C-alpha cells in the first residue's frame, strides 16, 4: 500500500462554556490505509460513550473520520484525542485547546 | 439511486 | 449553481478470516443521505438523513439489493487485483470506488464520474468525455482493454447523464428544506496576546454550509500570507463546517488588517476588521 498519516483535529461544536453542554470531537483526515483507533480522553481516562461517521474518503482517496461525544466542560477538566494508525510508532496525543 | 449493471476490474 | 450526487466504497480484505469490510454511503452535495457496513446487523441500506427516510419499502429493497451486489463485485476485484499485482494472500489491501453526477445552474447534467482507487493510489477513471479511461499502469491497462471491448463507458453514460441526474432532481426536491438552503457562516474575530509586542487576530467562519468556502487575511488592502495560520475545513457534527484563519500582528496595529470571507450563502462576501 501507500500509506499516509492522519492529521488531527480536536474541537468542541459549539464555544465552550463551563456548565454548558457541548459536543466534543476528534476529526481524522488524509489517512491510509483506512483501519484507525481513536479514543476522547478525560483527564487522561478513555471515554465510553463515543461515536464514528461512516468511513468516506476525499478526491485523493485518503480516508476521513469523525469521533465525538456529548460532554460538559468544567474549568478543571482535561480532554484529549488519542490516535493509532499504521504509520505511527506510538499512539498520538492531541490536547483539546478550548481557542483552536 | 445506485447504478444497477456489473462491471468487474 | 451546481448540486452533486456521489457514492463512495471501499473494500478491505482480512486474510486473517472471512470477508472483506465494505463500506458504502451516498450523499447530495456535502449531506451523507444513505449508508451499507458488511459489519452491521441490518444487512439493509440504512437512512443517514431524515427527507431520505420518506422513500418507501421498494426503494429501500433496489438499493440493499444493489449495494449488496457492490460489495460482492469489490470481494471479486480484490482477488483480481491480487492476481494482476502478482501479490501474496497474506496482506490486507483496500479497492475504492466512487461515482455519481453533478448538474448545474441550468439543473442539467455538468459533469459525470466512475473511478477506482487500490492501496490508496489512482488505478482507472472514466475520462470527462465519459467515452475513455486512463489507466493509472499495466494493471488498470488490462481492465482498460477489458471494459473497452464491453463497451462499460457506454452504459455507464446512460446512468451518469440519465438516471444518476433524475434522481438527484427526485432527492433535492424532496429533501428541499435542508439541500437547497445555504448556511452563511457566522464569523467573528478574537484577539490573543503572544508577548508585550505582537498578538494574534483569529478569523472564525461557524455553521456553514456547504463546507466550501474561502477565507483571506489582507493588510492596508492587500493579500498577505506571511505570518498567517489555518486549519483544514472540519465537521461541526451537525451536518454544517467550520474554519478559521490567524495572523500575528504588531500590538496597537490590529484596525490595518482585514479578514474576508467568501461563501455561497453571502450574497457578498464580507470583511471583519478588530475595531471592537
Ligand atoms: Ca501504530
Amino acid at each position: 500500500m501507500i500509506q499516509r498519516t492522519p492529521k488531527i483535529q480536536v474541537y468542541s461544536r459549539h464555544p465552550a462554556e463551563n456548565g454548558k453542554s457541548n459536543f466534543l470531537n476528534c476529526y481524522v483526515s488524509g489517512f491510509h490505509p483506512s483501519d484507525i483507533e481513536v479514543d476522547l480522553l478525560k483527564n487522561g481516562e478513555r471515554i465510553e460513550k463515543v461515536e464514528h461517521s461512516d468511513l468516506s474518503f476525499s478526491k485523493d482517496w485518503s480516508f476521513y473520520l469523525l469521533y465525538y461525544t456529548e460532554f460538559t466542560p468544567t474549568e478543571k477538566d482535561e480532554y484529549a484525542c488519542r490516535v493509532n494508525h499504521v504509520t505511527l510508532s506510538q499512539p498520538k496525543i492531541v490536547k483539546w485547546d478550548r481557542d483552536m | 439511486y445506485l447504478q444497477p449493471r456489473t462491471f468487474l476490474l | 449553481g451546481s448540486h452533486s450526487m456521489r457514492y463512495f466504497f471501499t473494500s478491505v480484505s482480512r486474510p486473517g478470516r472471512g470477508e472483506p469490510r465494505f463500506i458504502a454511503v451516498g450523499y447530495v452535495d456535502d449531506t451523507q443521505f444513505v449508508r451499507f457496513d458488511s459489519d452491521a446487523a441490518s444487512q439493509r441500506m440504512e437512512p443517514r438523513a431524515p427527507w431520505i427516510e420518506q422513500e418507501g419499502p421498494e426503494y429501500w429493497d433496489g438499493e440493499t439489493r444493489k449495494v449488496k451486489a457492490h460489495s460482492q463485485t469489490h470481494r471479486v476485484d480484490l482477488g483480481t487485483l491480487r492476481g494482476y499485482y502478482n501479490q501474496s494472500e497474506a496482506g490486507s489491501h483496500t479497492v475504492q470506488r466512487m461515482y455519481g453526477c453533478d448538474v448545474g445552474s441550468d439543473w442539467r447534467f455538468l459533469r459525470g464520474y466512475h473511478q477506482y482507487a487500490y492501496d490508496g493510489k489512482d488505478y482507472i477513471a472514466l475520462k470527462e468525455d465519459l467515452r475513455s479511461w486512463t489507466a493509472a499502469d499495466m494493471a488498470a491497462q488490462t481492465t482498460k482493454h477489458k471494459w473497452e471491448a464491453a463497451h462499460v463507458a457506454e452504459q455507464l453514460r446512460a446512468y451518469l447523464e440519465g438516471t444518476c441526474v433524475e434522481w438527484l432532481r427526485r432527492y433535492l426536491e424532496n429533501g428541499k428544506e435542508t439541500l437547497q438552503r445555504t448556511d452563511a457562516p457566522k464569523t467573528h474575530m478574537t484577539h490573543h496576546a503572544v508577548s508585550d509586542h505582537e498578538a494574534t487576530l483569529r478569523c472564525w467562519a461557524l455553521s456553514f454550509y456547504p463546507a466550501e468556502i474561502t477565507l483571506t487575511w489582507q493588510r492596508d488592502g492587500e493579500d498577505q500570507t506571511q505570518d498567517t495560520e489555518l486549519v483544514e475545513t472540519r465537521p461541526a457534527g451537525d451536518g454544517t463546517f467550520q474554519k478559521w484563519a490567524a495572523v500575528v500582528v504588531p500590538s496597537g496595529q490590529e484596525q490595518r488588517y482585514t479578514c474576508h470571507v467568501q461563501h455561497e450563502g453571502l450574497p457578498k462576501p464580507l470583511t471583519l476588521r478588530w475595531e471592537p
